[PDB]
């Protein structure tokens, strides 16, 4: 008879305690102590991106804009397809400068489509002189100009106006990128075109993108004086394209296929890896599987939602007492 | 609700019996038993990964969103765009703060009622054969043995063979 | 589920009865006098429409906004009208998610509120009479012919006149 | 036979066998006695017309109306609370393009009004009622009805300077225009000099439009087009217009107030019921507090969600019959 | 929710403590005092301090907005900034009623508990010597002094030093 | 009754109350009296802007732009640092009417900036005449223009075509502001310029803008039909400035500096105090404890959001019993 007189066993409970749980915060109190919880926002890189989901075309010292008119350091972009385009910092331009009004705009909608396919258009071009090359601009150790585009100037002395249209007969709509020169000087002008005034009307059956091309003399890139301005304009199936010129245009040598896709554009600098993952982000790529992230606000793909919080801490357990402190 | 669980008839548990978040612990004459019930546990598990499986898995993909860094200074354009991207992040870091602040306590006050369950359940099966000592202990009032523990539960358990012994010892 | 009145409690539910939500059932000598108890039904009838009537019969005044269907692709002015508008989808889709999710998550632990009182509360009426047998149904150990339940429903039960009868009977 | 001492007591709550589906927190399929749709996944599939005044589109643009187009002479002097266009709509007459289109179609949709005043410029020298061969009205030849088509008046063009000042406590709209010929030819034909200029001001802004010559693709025979654009005049304001040639004589102005008219784009016919909001479904009833016809709507609506249905429970907990 | 819901099974309380929130009442040959408790306190204001501490004196700044009102008409690029600026305060409108919603639902569950909560704690102490009198109160069937009712309010009582005289008046 | 005292003791139980109550609205019971509550709504103002913290500008008759260029009202604004600047709806300009494109942009640059630190510097302006005057501007009791613009004016009967370059030579982002007359007269630019024509252009490594005078008749205003339309150019460090202009031509006198910061601007009438406070609204100010506002949706600084709502309450304890039965 070891005291216990056959009474009572007690019955007594007890639950699952961990003297090192973690802090929860809760609409009652901030400091609440679980024995179990979990993190909801991801706040690491494993600092490369990854291809394997989605085609990615690396930059190469190469933008979007430059890639589409085609500068001889970006040669290899010549009809190429992405589901995301990324742009390094270091990127430059090795031609003749070149400037857009929006070129957000032209960024953006060149970047929807998703591809580059070119195709060559044929045209008249009589008592005009066509193939322009330029010094500054070299290509195989040559001079040459940018690969879509195709400077005009005056054959002999004489530069008749230019009225010439191309109908579109197919289902996909067409893309073109035409260009304004605007020569340095009047010297200049006389030289290449043989023409003092010149302007540029250009007309479609739904709008217009008339621009006169200004004289003026400009900052010097690579000892030049002149600039280029580019333009563009898409056109339906239905209606036709129109080109009137007098003078200072770069007519394009053909059309750019456009077309809906999931493509989009960033600008990052972190190297290319091999592994599998549905996010995208200028950091790198990162797991998706958790709701929320803190890593960065570009997102591409099925990237979490971005949150200003860092730690967002999820109870799995209940709440455990401080142990052997009663 | 909490109903004054960790507080109350807990007083410092232990740390021990891995084998299940909740159990039962007995002194008798042989020595000491533990037994988890499993069927508890199972309950608060779903509850879980009904919670998780609401957030993983179900992420929403987008394509085209919109340029969120300028290196140059725009006019209106671009303090139009960088507000909306402001005023949007905002109101999701406000949800996500709501979100996780009201599951922890349906989680807390879930798992509160859940020991009040079992506590509950235990004293349903017992008419006038126990008393509460009133901090998680029930005093038996009658000899018991390893036979009980598969009876008590498993939809196998007698009261009235057991019912003459604690009159005696109750009030006398 | 919170007060635990589903899985062991009650067990089953009625299927016959569909002219009130709460109700009172009893076995005796005379015959099966169902009856319902309309007072704490007009609880859970009330909170309902009330809480509808926060929602439904609600609308909101919108006359312009802007363009959402375009046939013309445009430049990023274009895709700052598409970006928008989706943001303002997915933040009405997840409130719209929350505004379902949490209120039946507070309706079946409410109308189990009301089954947790009507329990409890017969037990307040028969202070040592009344014992549960583990499957929702009290013995009350003294006759209960049909002025029993005229007294239950009205909550106008004397303890008095059945306390000498039913403690007699019930120990020796 | 039961005996007296065996009397027991049941509490219970009552149960439907059929259960619908429910999603919340503790798992996304519980089974509830009873639940109501709070989204509405249906319309009728016509626009109802008593709340609000709805103007039919018939196979007319907002902007052809405003010019005055003849296939569209029906719609002078009408007030809408709603207007609506038809997809299939064309026009056959002056071909037009306009600057921001956007803007013009926008602007005009919240006033909802197209009340006009004739007023008497101060024309001189220069012909009126110009008319063009390509928009037929009564088997002859015609123009847009609220644009005055300037011409040439011999061999000479005047020094216009004219000007309408507005002493009335409302803001008006001037719809001006500029016409760019194909040919030189047609320039020399219509005005006789080489090229125009046009410039309008006001006392806080004012506009410059050069116009210019050059060949267009063909539209119904003429490769002429025409830009249209809009001023604004506040009271206490003053309108003044130096140009010569390319000219496109308003002929009054458009009034503009604020209020709650606006437009939407839809080819579902019209009704009559006493619904309020309108999608391009068609009308939808109100009590649901969601909704995913469509994103586009008008009035009084519920919000839209990407959801194809949302259950709220209003029972507890369905258990389905007994074991068996 | 609801719980014992302060009103029915119990009844008007005193008006006159501006100590506390809660009291006790006794009723013997002394006199009828009442004084508040601290104990419930600390679980009790440790809510609200931390309900206004996660809104007061934690708010987002902002430097620079958009333009919000117009005093001139312009085109598409007017009517998307009233239509994102609309969008921006209804969502913030609707988060701001439905919290208020859910923490008023929240604080008024918890603090009717807190009264079921303690309701239980004294039943647990007196085992089987007292009985609820069922109007809100408790009946002690034996004579319990300012000395006794001390060992309550210290949550520490002894059952049988008064096992004995308490049980023979319970039956009679 | 002493007799039956002797063994009845009872315990009974109760909670706090009050005889006044508040409504406070929730998911369920609407109408519910409740012992204590908090609002969360501030709608009360003093109406008068608290200055305590970073210092706020007056406008006094003066708008950002009419500071930017110079008014002779505005010659109060030289040099001055803001990082909120108050404008007034009884603001004019009398000097010379103007008119910029795109208003809102070089209004939000100006005032994200919030500097106007003015920073003169040499040129070489050669067969020109510089410091235009007209008469219906005064300054200071004498008829003056613009302090930080030049209006250029022909020498004898020559004007030569200007070729200026402006090279940077200091790390940090310069704002230079040029503008083009129209005059509007034909007899009025051959007597300033003798140059029926003119075009201006202004170029930079990066952007290049070039516009054209659009000559022609405008409604006088102070006895004057002229106007002249205010261009900006931002560049860069490293970039090179060039101009290339015949005729019209409003010369800037220098550059702007320009900071980046918490400057921004606001529109309304109430009159500055001393006082101490964290949020700025156009109809006054309002202590930022509460988290939620309804006074106005403009607001600068720690600020709550915008609610359209009337008020707000937070329940603070439990229901209230209606008390005697
Ligand atoms: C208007 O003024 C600008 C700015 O001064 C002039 O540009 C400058 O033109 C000169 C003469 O061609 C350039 O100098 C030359 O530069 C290179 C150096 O390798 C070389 O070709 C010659 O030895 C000579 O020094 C000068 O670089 C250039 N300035 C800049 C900043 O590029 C411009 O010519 C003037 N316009 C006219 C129409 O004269
Ligand atoms: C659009 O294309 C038409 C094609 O006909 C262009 O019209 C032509 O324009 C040229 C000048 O660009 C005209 O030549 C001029 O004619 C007279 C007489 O010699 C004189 O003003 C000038 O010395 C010059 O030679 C030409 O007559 C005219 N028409 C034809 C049939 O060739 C039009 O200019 C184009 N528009 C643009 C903006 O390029
Ligand atoms: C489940 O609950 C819903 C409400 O949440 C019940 O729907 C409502 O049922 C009542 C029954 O009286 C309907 O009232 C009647 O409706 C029609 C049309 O007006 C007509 O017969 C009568 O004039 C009377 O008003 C009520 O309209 C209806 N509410 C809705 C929104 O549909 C539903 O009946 C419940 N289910 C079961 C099986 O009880
Ligand atoms: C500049 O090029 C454009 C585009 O090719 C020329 O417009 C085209 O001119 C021709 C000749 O007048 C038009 O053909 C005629 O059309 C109608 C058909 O009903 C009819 O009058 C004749 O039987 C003849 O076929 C043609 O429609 C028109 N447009 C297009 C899109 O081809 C324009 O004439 C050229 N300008 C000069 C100055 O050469
Ligand atoms: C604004 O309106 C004024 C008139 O109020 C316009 O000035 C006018 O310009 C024309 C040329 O466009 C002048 O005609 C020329 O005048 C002389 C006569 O010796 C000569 O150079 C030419 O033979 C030709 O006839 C006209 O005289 C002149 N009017 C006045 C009263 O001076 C001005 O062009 C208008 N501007 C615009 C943009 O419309
Ligand atoms: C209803 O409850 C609220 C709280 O939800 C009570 O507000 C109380 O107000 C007092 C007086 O302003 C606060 O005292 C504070 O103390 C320090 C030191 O003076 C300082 O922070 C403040 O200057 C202030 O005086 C108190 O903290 C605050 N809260 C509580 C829990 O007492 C309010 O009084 C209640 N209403 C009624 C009628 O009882
Ligand atoms: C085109 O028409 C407008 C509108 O009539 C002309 O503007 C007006 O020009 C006259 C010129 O005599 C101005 O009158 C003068 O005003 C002041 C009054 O103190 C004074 O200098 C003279 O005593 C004379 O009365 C008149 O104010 C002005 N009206 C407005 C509203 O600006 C404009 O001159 C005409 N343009 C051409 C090129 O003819
Ligand atoms: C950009 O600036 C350059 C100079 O840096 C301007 O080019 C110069 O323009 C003037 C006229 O403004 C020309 O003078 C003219 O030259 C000939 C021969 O003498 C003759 O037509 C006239 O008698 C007159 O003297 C000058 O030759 C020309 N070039 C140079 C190297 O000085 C140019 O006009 C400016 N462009 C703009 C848009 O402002
Ligand atoms: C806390 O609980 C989580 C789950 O809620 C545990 O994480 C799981 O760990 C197991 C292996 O033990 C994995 O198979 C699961 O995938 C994990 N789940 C998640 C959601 O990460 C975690 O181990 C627990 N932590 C502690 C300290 O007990
Ligand atoms: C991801 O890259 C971003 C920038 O794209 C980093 O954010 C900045 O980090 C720098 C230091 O590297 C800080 O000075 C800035 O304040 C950060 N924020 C911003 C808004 O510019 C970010 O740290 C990177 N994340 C990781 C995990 O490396
Ligand atoms: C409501 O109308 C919208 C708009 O027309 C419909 O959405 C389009 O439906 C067509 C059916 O041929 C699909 O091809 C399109 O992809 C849908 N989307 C868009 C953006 O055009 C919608 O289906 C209609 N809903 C109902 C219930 O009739
Ligand atoms: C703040 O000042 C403004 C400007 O004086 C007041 O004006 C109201 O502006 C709103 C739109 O923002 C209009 O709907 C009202 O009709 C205007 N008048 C009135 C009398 O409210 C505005 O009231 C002021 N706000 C506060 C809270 O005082
Ligand atoms: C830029 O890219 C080209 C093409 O890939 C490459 O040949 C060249 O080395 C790159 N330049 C630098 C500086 O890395
Ligand atoms: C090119 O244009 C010339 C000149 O108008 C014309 O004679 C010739 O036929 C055209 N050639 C083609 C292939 O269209
Ligand atoms: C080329 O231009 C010269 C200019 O003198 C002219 O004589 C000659 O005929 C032209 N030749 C051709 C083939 O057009
Ligand atoms: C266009 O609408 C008018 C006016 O209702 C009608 O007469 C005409 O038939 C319609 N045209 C077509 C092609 O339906
Ligand atoms: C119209 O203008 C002429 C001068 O062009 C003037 O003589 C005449 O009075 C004006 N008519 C009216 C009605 O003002
Ligand atoms: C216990 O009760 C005594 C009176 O019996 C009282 O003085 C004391 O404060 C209570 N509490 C503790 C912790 O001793
Ligand atoms: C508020 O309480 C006072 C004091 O007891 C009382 O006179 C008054 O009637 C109460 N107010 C209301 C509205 O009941
Ligand atoms: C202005 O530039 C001319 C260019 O010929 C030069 O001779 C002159 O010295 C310069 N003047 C000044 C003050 O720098
Ligand atoms: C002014 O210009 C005239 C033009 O004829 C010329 O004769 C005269 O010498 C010039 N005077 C000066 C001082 O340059």
């Amino acid at each position: 008879i070891p005291g216990n007189d056959n009474s009572t066993a007690t019955l007594c409970l007890g639950h699952h305690a961990v003297p090192n749980g973690t802090i929860v915060k809760t609409i009652c109190n901030d400091r609440i102590e679980v024995t179990n919880a979990t993190e909801l926002v991801q706040n690491s890189s494993i600092g490369e991106i990854c291809d394997s989901p989605h085609q990615i075309l690396d930059g190469e010292n190469c933008t979007l804009i430059d890639a589409l008119l085609g500068d001889p350091q970006c040669d290899g972009f010549q009809n190429k397809k992405w589901d995301l385009f990324v742009e390094r910092s270091k990127a430059y331009s090795n031609c003749y400068p070149y400037d857009v009004p929006d070129y957000a705009s032209l960024r953006s909608l060149v970047a929807s489509s998703g591809t580059l396919e070119f195709k060559n258009e044929s045209f008249n071009w009589t008592g005009v002189t066509q193939n322009g090359t330029s010094s500054a601009c070299i290509r195989g150790s040559s001079s040459s100009f940018f690969s879509r585009l195709n400077w005009l100037t005056h054959l002999n002395y004489t530069y008749p106006a230019l009225n010439v249209t191309m109908p579109n007969k197919e289902q996909f709509d067409k893309l073109y990128i035409w260009g304004v020169h605007h020569p340095g000087t009047d010297k200049d002008q006389i030289f290449l075109y043989a023409q003092s005034s010149g302007r540029i009307t250009v007309s479609t059956k739904r709008s217009q993108q008339a621009v006169i091309p200004n004289i003026g003399s400009r900052p010097r890139i690579r000892d030049i004086p002149s600039r280029i301005s580019i333009y563009w304009t898409i056109v339906k199936p239905g209606d036709i394209l129109l080109i009137n010129s007098t003078g200072n245009l770069i007519a394009p040598r053909g059309y750019f296929k456009i077309r809906s896709g999931k493509s989009s554009i960033m600008r990052s600098d972190a190297p290319i890896g091999k592994c599998k993952s549905e996010c995208i982000t200028p950091n790198g790529s990162i797991p998706n599987d958790k709701p929320f992230q803190n890593v960065n606000r570009i997102t591409y793909g099925a990237c979490p939602r971005y949150v200003k919080h860092s730690t967002l801490k999820l109870a799995t357990g209940m709440r455990n007492v401080p142990e052997k402190q009663t | 609700g909490i109903f004054g669980a960790i507080a109350g008839f807990i007083e410092n548990g232990w740390e021990g019996m891995v084998d299940g978040w909740y159990g039962f612990r007995h002194q008798n004459s042989e020595g000491r038993g533990q037994a988890a019930d499993l069927k508890s546990t199972q309950a608060a598990i779903d509850q879980i990964n009904g919670k998780l499986n609401r957030l993983i898995g179900k992420t929403n993909e987008k394509f085209h969103q919109i340029e969120k860094e300028f290196s140059e200074v725009e006019g209106r354009v671009q303090d139009l765009e960088k507000y909306v991207e402001d005023t949007k992040i905002d109101l999701w870091s406000y949800n996500a703060e709501l979100l996780v602040a009201l599951e922890n306590q349906h989680t807390i006050d879930l798992t509160d009622s859940e020991m009040n369950k079992l506590f509950e359940k235990t004293k349903k099966q017992l008419r006038e054969n126990a008393e509460d000592m009133g901090n998680g202990c029930f005093k038996i009032y009658h000899k018991c043995d390893n036979a009980c523990i598969e009876s008590i539960r498993n939809e196998t358990y007698d009261h009235n063979v057991y019912r003459d012994e604690a009159l005696n010892n109750r009030f006398q």
